[PDB]
């Protein structure tokens, strides 16, 4: 439906094509990875300044 | 006043001694990780904890 093209197409085949997976994925972490860090910080410093 | 001079000559001597030796650096290093411990004493407590 996003392409939504009526209605169906048969056997269109795509790549898992990468590269994104790669990038994107970092990406995921990160988000991930600061923000435990902020979290964590603003826990014990506890403390105004910080959070 | 020659007293002081000959006891603390020994004194004296010993304590620019000790300061060099501990300045040697691993002992620089039980400066940071005993200190640490230490900062645990000094962060046990919340109001210790201002390190």
């Amino acid at each position: 439906e996003l392409l939504g093209l009526g209605q169906r197409r048969e056997r269109v085949r795509i790549l898992k094509p990468t590269v994104a997976h790669a990038i994107i994925q970092m990406w995921y972490s990160w988000f991930v990875e600061d923000d435990r860090t902020l979290a964590a910080a603003r826990r014990t410093s506890r403390d105004d300044a910080e959070k | 006043l020659a007293i002081d001079g000959r006891r603390m000559q020994n004194a004296v001597t010993l304590l620019r001694k000790i300061e060099m030796i501990g300045t040697t650096g691993i002992g620089a290093s039980a400066v940071h990780l005993a200190q640490s411990r230490i900062v645990d004493q000094m962060a046990g407590r919340g109001l210790i904890d201002d390190s």
